[PDB]
RNA sequence: UCCGACUUUGUGAAUACUUAUUCCGUGGGUCGGAAGUUUUGGCUCCAAGGCCGGCCGAU
RNA sequence: UGGCUCUGAGGACCGACUCAGAACUGGUACGGACAAGGGGAAUCCGACUGUUUAAUUAAAACAAAGCAUUGCGAUGGUCCUCGCGGAUGCUGACGCA
RNA sequence: CUAAGGGACGGGGUAACCCCGGCAGAUAGCGCACGCGCCCCGAAAGGGAAUCGGGUUAAGAUUUCCCGAGCCGGGAUGUGGCGGUUGACGGCGACGUUAGGAAGUCCGGAGACGCCGGCGGGGGCCUCGGGAAGAGUUAUCUUUUCUGCUUAACGGCCUGCCAACCCUGGAAACGGUUCAGCCGGAGGUAGGGUCCAGUGGCCGGAAGAGCACCGGGUGUCCGGUGCGCCCCCGGCGGCCCAUGAAAAUCCGGAGGACCGCCGUUCACGCCCGGUCGUACUCAUAACCGCAUCAGGUCUC
């Protein structure tokens, strides 16, 4: 597993091929979106709830979504 | 202090007699010494195995003898051998 | 307080067959097995420990396996001597050449 | 009766040498052509302990004569010799300790050891620590040289025959008291098959012509004819004579 | 006073070791920032290659070209030697360094095609 | 196991020889005759060059 | 030599054990179970540590360090093998037997 | 894979069975015509490609099944990046950065090593306290007694022990320093740095799991201490007429023949992973002692 920190990466790695589901889970200080990929499982903590609402709408709508 | 005659053969207690004990005495006392390295002059030669003498700081590993790093013998031979190649020429 | 098995059938404590205690999310304790320890490289003219490398098993430093920059250092006779040994012999090569030729116009 | 313990050595099997930790055979570089007409320079890398051995043996490093290639050798150290030390080995090379010359080239007196026999023997005179040979004469006529061994005894080697400068290094050795069985047992583990011996007169008939008695006695001479049958030839062997002079 | 301009040293340590170079600015004292003597220094990262008659016309173009590099060293890692390399040099961004690095290469590989300084261009064995 | 005879066992001078036989060494790496590198614990290979694939360099 | 009530000393950037001292007190009991040398004066033998007759002998027997003697320079000594060959020997007298 | 060792081609011996492996025999082949050229077997305790946590059965899985998360080896193939002063930059330097030419040839290291004694560090356990949850005792006392309060491989960043190394500088009125040592003009003390290892810290994995309670919900927290015990590591000292394996495998280096739209040990991406063992006992009843035998039988 890795993390990534900058949302713009997270971006480009929801939005490759190999790239399968997002998992969004809600915790009591922050927002963690995971998205499985071919090798690795990617993590991107946002702390700032809008933030979240933002990437949650703007995530690619060929990819696959799920509530933790 | 600690013992009037015996040094570092007291480690032998009692045992094998006592001209044995002062007989084993000098190469137990010459074979532990420190010895001066010709190379980088220091007291740091110290015996590795029987024959084999190493200094400590400089790293050089010297061939000497079995309980002392210069035998007589081998001063001797020296002389007896830059002899003859002086006078060979 | 919780003892402990071996999870192989390695049943003698050999240098290979070293363990260590971890405790796991589950709450138990379980032994995890180790690598041995291992000399990194040495260098042969001053027998003193190569800078810039880890201290792996031989099969931990394969190329798939490390990176580059982790495997090598960046001078002449890299992994292999050390700056000292590279200096002395530096110096001894030039020092050497130049009395070759002070012999020859002798 | 049974076999004696003298005869079962011979087949080898418990009696074998214990040379599983040995650095290899100490000898000199195979005589060549740069040897028979010039010099060659090696350096010496380590000294070294050899189990079973006495004397220290020197690592020394040569360049290949006609490949490209490293030429690693191993001797007997003579005393003296140190690690980043040239050696000088062949006809040219200078009387110093450590150099390999052949007898020809060192004058009358010299200390050498690791004297060969034959031209090309590698060494077989004067390797145990601290012993030497001697040069007492050259014959130039038939090309001949007369040492000394250790032993006292004269010898006429060919004047080609090499040897090293100086005396072999660890001498003495045996003036150090053992002091102790477990010290013996310690020597002889790496060497043979040997150290604890039973005496003959402690024995059976059948295991020993020693053996049997109602007191230990030998019952007869322990000298012994130089033509006995092995199982026989037991105690003095050929002896011209006996007792303390 | 073997420290000038235009005599050429060996380093002894970094990534340039055992090479060749020619010092182009000696700081005796040493600067602000370098309190030890140091120079600044034109080396042969590398050197031009062994080039013979049987050669074709092309391939002894190729063998002939040299790199340069441009270093600051202390006066300790410097091995000067008796020799001499003058080409009239007379010398901060990625992009100035690289530059003034190409013209000393152009005045170095002139200077070899003319067979002078065989020492200079000929590498150490070590 | 020592010792003698025969066999292996040949050749030539008034004891010599070498090819049988025997032993030793080498990755069988400079043998016979003639002609004409001591340096400091560093590197050293696959020829530069010259002259007509060829010769010298490397008798 | 118990119990109890204290006292002093020894530190780090609030703490841990140890060691000394005192008073009081019990049917003189207190290393309260457990755990845990009997000592001395001599003679014989073996120096000591080690080893041994598995299933009647652990010893004064064997070994041992030390001392001494013998053979042997490799075309060798000692020994094995029907034979060819082999052990010592990756050895060379400060060595092997 | 090799160890002690065993077998064995040719050759030698032998009536044959069979006994001999260094006695050297055109050694039976390897790279790119050209070049080079000094058999196998033998260890489920030696060496060694790569896995973790949670769950699941009447019986398995102390790592094989399920869930999730990785890794290794091999093979094809792109997309992006990187280099062309043809084969990258930075640093005085130790060295750093995910990339960043290359053939025959040659060189080094790791693998890779004894016993004993202190000292230091890390992990686990034990132990003292605080908080919260539940349980025990409760004529009296007891802010009390008990239980639990967890965090894997793998990846990134930080830290950086004890040694080792680098730069400046130049020491007697000698100093630094350990439990012990010991160290210094062959450069100390000091100042500033590099590297090394960790079973160290934080984040991801990962609370969604597990556990404890209450009927879906709550919680899974904060400290202290040590000649403590077990394992591992580090670094010194001692000892030897004792000096305490090898090979497979892997990494690095010297050189630079040869080569340009071709190179790329980089990231991401695609495919594949054979055979045999695996239950159970391991002992006062699963083994041997004629037995369900007070014996014997290697370990954590
Ligand atoms: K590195
Ligand atoms: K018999
Ligand atoms: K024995
Ligand atoms: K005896
Ligand atoms: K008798
Ligand atoms: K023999
Ligand atoms: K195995
Ligand atoms: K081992
Ligand atoms: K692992
Ligand atoms: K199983
Ligand atoms: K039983
Ligand atoms: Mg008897
Ligand atoms: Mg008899
Ligand atoms: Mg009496
Ligand atoms: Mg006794
Ligand atoms: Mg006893
Ligand atoms: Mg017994
Ligand atoms: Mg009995
Ligand atoms: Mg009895
Ligand atoms: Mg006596
Ligand atoms: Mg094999
Ligand atoms: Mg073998
Ligand atoms: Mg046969
Ligand atoms: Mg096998
Ligand atoms: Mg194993
Ligand atoms: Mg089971
Ligand atoms: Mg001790
Ligand atoms: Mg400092
Ligand atoms: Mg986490
Ligand atoms: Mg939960
Ligand atoms: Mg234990
Ligand atoms: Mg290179």
């Amino acid at each position: 597993p890795k993390q990534i920190h900058e949302i713009k990466d997270f971006l480009l790695t929801a939005r490759r091929k190999d790239a399968r589901s997002v998992r969004i889970k809600r915790t009591k200080d922050a927002v963690k979106f995971k998205v499985r990929c071919s090798r690795y499982l990617y993590t991107l903590c946002v702390h700032d709830t809008d933030k979240a609402n933002k990437l949650k709408q703007s995530l690619p709508p060929g990819l696959n979504v799920q509530e933790v | 202090k600690r013992t009037k005659k015996a040094g570092i053969v007291g480690k032998y207690g009692t045992r094998y007699g006592a001209s044995l004990r002062k007989q084993i005495k000098k190469m137990e006392v010459s074979q532990h010494s420190k010895y001066f390295c010709e190379f980088c002059g220091k007291f740091a030669v110290k015996r590795k195995a029987v024959g084999i003498w190493g200094c400590k700081d400089c790293g050089k590993v010297k061939a000497g003898g079995a309980y002392t790093m210069n035998t007589a013998s081998a001063v001797t031979v020296r002389s007896t051998i830059r002899r003859l190649r002086e006078q060979t020429e | 307080v919780q003892r402990l098995t071996y999870r192989k059938r390695h049943s003698y404590a050999t240098k290979s067959n070293q363990t260590r205690v971890v405790k796991t999310p589950g709450g138990k304790l379980v032994y995890q097995y180790t690598k041995k320890r291992a000399s990194g490289p040495k260098c042969p003219v001053t027998g003193k420990k190569i800078q810039g490398i880890p201290h792996l098993r031989p099969t931990e430093y394969k190329r798939s396996r490390l990176s580059r920059n982790r495997r090598t250092v960046n001078r002449p006779y890299g992994g292999v001597l050390s700056g000292p040994a590279v200096r002395e012999r530096i110096i001894r090569a030039f020092l050497v050449e130049e009395q070759k030729i002070v012999k020859k116009v002798l | 009766g049974r076999v004696i313990r003298a005869q079962r050595k011979g087949a080898g099997s418990v009696f074998k040498s214990h040379t599983h930790h040995r650095k290899g055979p100490a000898r000199f570089r195979s005589l060549d052509f740069g040897e028979r007409n010039g010099y060659l320079k090696g350096v010496v890398t380590d000294v070294i302990h050899d189990p079973g051995r006495g004397a220290p043996l020197a690592k020394v490093t040569f360049r290949h004569p006609f490949r490209y290639k490293h030429q690693k050798e191993l001797f007997v150290a003579a005393e003296g010799m140190y690690t980043g030390q040239f050696v000088y080995c062949g006809r040219r090379a200078t009387l110093s300790v450590g150099n390999v010359l052949p007898l020809r080239s060192v004058p009358e007196g010299g200390v050498i050891c690791n004297v060969e026999h034959h031209v090309g023997d590698r060494g077989v005179f004067a390797r145990a620590s601290g012993d030497y040979a001697i040069v007492i004469s050259h014959n130039p006529d038939n090309g001949t040289s007369r040492i000394k061994l250790p032993s006292g005894a004269k010898k006429i080697v060919p004047s080609s025959c090499r040897a090293m400068i100086g005396q072999v290094a660890g001498g003495g050795r045996t003036e150090k008291p053992m002091l102790k069985a477990g010290n013996a047992y310690h020597k002889y583990r790496v060497k043979r098959n040997s150290w604890p011996k039973v005496r003959g007169v402690a024995m059976n008939p059948v295991e020993h012509p020693h053996g049997g008695g109602n007191h230990q006695h030998i019952g007869h001479a322990s000298t012994v004819r130089r033509d006995a049958p092995p199982g026989q030839k037991v105690g003095l062997i050929a002896a011209r004579r006996t007792g303390r002079l | 006073k073997f420290l000038k301009p235009g005599k050429a040293v060996i380093l002894l340590q970094g990534r340039f070791a055992g090479r060749k170079a020619v010092i182009v600015r000696v700081f005796e004292e040493g600067t602000r920032d370098r309190p030890y003597g140091h120079c600044l220094v034109a080396g042969l990262a590398k050197y031009p290659k062994k080039v013979i008659r049987k050669d074709s016309a092309k391939k002894t173009a190729k063998k002939s070209r040299v790199k340069c590099f441009l270093k600051l060293v202390n006066f300790t890692h410097i091995m000067p030697t008796r020799y001499t390399l003058d080409v009239d040099f007379k010398d901060a961004t990625r992009d100035k360094k690289v530059a003034s690095c190409k013209a000393a290469k152009a005045r170095l590989e002139e200077r070899f095609k003319t067979g002078k300084n065989r020492w200079f261009f000929t590498k150490l064995r070590f």
